[PDB]
Parts: C-alpha cells; structure tokens; sequence
C-alpha cells in the first residue's frame, strides 16, 4: 500500500450539523452551532491522528501537543476542500445540513469569520490542488508547529514530516509538467501551508474572544474549552515554533 | 490538565 492510500481511508466521514432550517437564522445560533460540530470534528481528528502512519510511534505528549496546535488548521483546511469539492460558488460548507449560503453571510459579523477561510476555499481551486496533494498537505498541517523547545521525539518528528514533505512531492509529479513546473508547483503548495498561520492566526482571535467573554453566552463543548484552555497561555508565553517552508 | 484528549490518544478505537 501506498503512503498517500493509507491517508486516503482514513479520511473522516461527513458530520452533519443537526441545524434546523425551519427555525430562522442569526449569528450567535450558526456560531453555537458551530462550536458543537467543532467538538465533533476534533473528536474524529484524534482516531485521524492515530491512523497517520508514523504518529503513534511519537511520544504521547507530542501526539497530544501537535494536535492541539494544529487542530484550527485541520479543521480550516478540511473545511476549505469540502468546500472547494461541492461548489463552484463558492460557500464555506460546514456540515451538508449547514452551508454558509448568500444570504447567510449578510449575517451580522458572519463574513468577517467566513473570508480567511474562504481564502482556503479560494486558493484549493486557483491552485487546482488534488486529492493525492491535499490529502499529504492536510497530514503536513499536523506537523506544522512544535513548541519552542521542540518535541520529547523531536529527531523521529522530523524525519515523519519529511517522509510527507517527499510525499507530497510524489503528489506533485502524478499530474508532470516538467520539471520546473514541478518546483514551481511545490512552491505554491508549501506557500499555501505555509499561509494556512496567518489563516489560524485570524480565526484564533475570534475563537479566543467568544470563549474568553462569558457575556456573550457562546458555548464551546469540552473537547473544544480543554485546546482553548491550553492553546491561551501557550500564546501568552511565546511557547509555539511555526515552521515555515518559505522565509 | 488536557484529560479528554489524552483519554482519546490513550483508549483503544
Ligand atoms: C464562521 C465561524 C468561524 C470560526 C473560526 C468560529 S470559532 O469561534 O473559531 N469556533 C469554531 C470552533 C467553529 N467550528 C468550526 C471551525 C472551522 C471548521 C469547522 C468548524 C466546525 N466544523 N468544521 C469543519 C467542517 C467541515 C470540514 F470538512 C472540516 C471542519 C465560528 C464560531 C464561526
């Protein structure tokens, strides 16, 4: 079996939001809404994790410090391809039951969350990004940032991301070329990634302020307070190592 | 500390 097929089938099955289109729409329900399904989805994104050939040889500790750093990025990432793959708009498709349509981003302060990851979306296609390349992009999101000491299995770590550094590449060539159009390609590719902390960096602010002011009776669901919990002072501390592909 | 995640990491799937 392939590398890139073992990333293949475990991809995550859709979740759907449990949104009743009956009832009216408003900001503070999508937002809650989005919170729960949130939760869900990281819930998914640890037996994901898990499967990634590699990363349960790490230390347990960096399993669990990986994932809560990448954890937006997979999640803007995933959702920018599921959006991408059914529109052609194009919408940010949250769940089959939820997609933030036309209308729904005239919401009050509903584009300013949705445009960063719109951003996603919008690059996927211009960039015409495949299965295969996106499949290794997403696993390279999970390795996207250490703390700034490094991993306890930092020597291991480095050579898992680049086995899917190579992967990607192999990705790359299926669709040659030639062959400085293939560099050309790994060039955009690792620009994307690489632009996919600015992506985070935006969408964190807003997640951090709802979760923060309890006035605003936003609801986060266990599974999403406990990263928030962790991520805020971690932040605060300087304790996070972007890596970059680009300088 | 991170209690859920680490029961998800750590149970069997
Ligand atoms: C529009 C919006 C944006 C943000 C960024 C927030 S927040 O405050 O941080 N809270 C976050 C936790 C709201 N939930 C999500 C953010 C990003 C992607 C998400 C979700 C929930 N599901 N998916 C998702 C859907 C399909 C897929 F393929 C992959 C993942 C909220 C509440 C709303």
């Amino acid at each position: 079996p392939t590398l890139v097929s073992l990333l293949e089938v475990i991809e995550p099955e859709v979740l759907y939001a449990g949104y009743d289109s009956s009832v009216p729409d408003s900001t503070w329900r999508i937002m809650t809404t989005l919170n729960m399904l949130g939760g869900r989805q990281m819930i998914a994104a640890v037996k994901w994790a898990k499967a990634i050939p590699g990363f349960r040889n790490l230390h347990l500790d960096d399993q669990m410090t990986l994932l809560q750093y990448s954890w937006m990025s997979l999640m803007a990432f995933a959702l920018g391809w599921r959006s991408y793959r059914q529109s052609s708009a194009n919408l940010l498709c949250f769940a089959p039951d939820l997609i933030i349509n036309e209308q729904r981003m005239t919401l009050p302060d509903m584009y300013d969350q949705c445009k960063h990851m719109l951003y996603v979306s919008s690059e996927l296609h211009r960039l015409q990004v495949s299965y295969e390349e996106y499949l290794c992009m997403k696993t390279l999101l999970l390795l996207s940032s250490v703390p700034k000491d490094g991993l306890k299995s930092q020597e291991l770590f480095d050579e898992i991301r680049m086995t899917y550094i190579k992967e990607l590449g192999k990705a790359i060539v299926k669709r040659e070329g030639n062959s400085s159009q293939n560099w050309q390609r790994f060039y955009q590719l690792t620009k994307l990634l690489d632009s996919m902390h600015e992506v985070v960096e935006n969408l964190l602010n807003y997640c951090f302020q709802t979760f923060l002011d309890k006035t605003m009776s936003i609801e986060f669901p266990e599974m999403l307070a406990e990263i928030i919990t962790n991520q805020i002072p971690k932040y605060s501390n300087g304790n996070i190592k972007k890596l970059l592909f680009h300088q | 500390e991170n209690a859920l995640l680490r029961y998800l990491l750590d149970k069997d799937d």
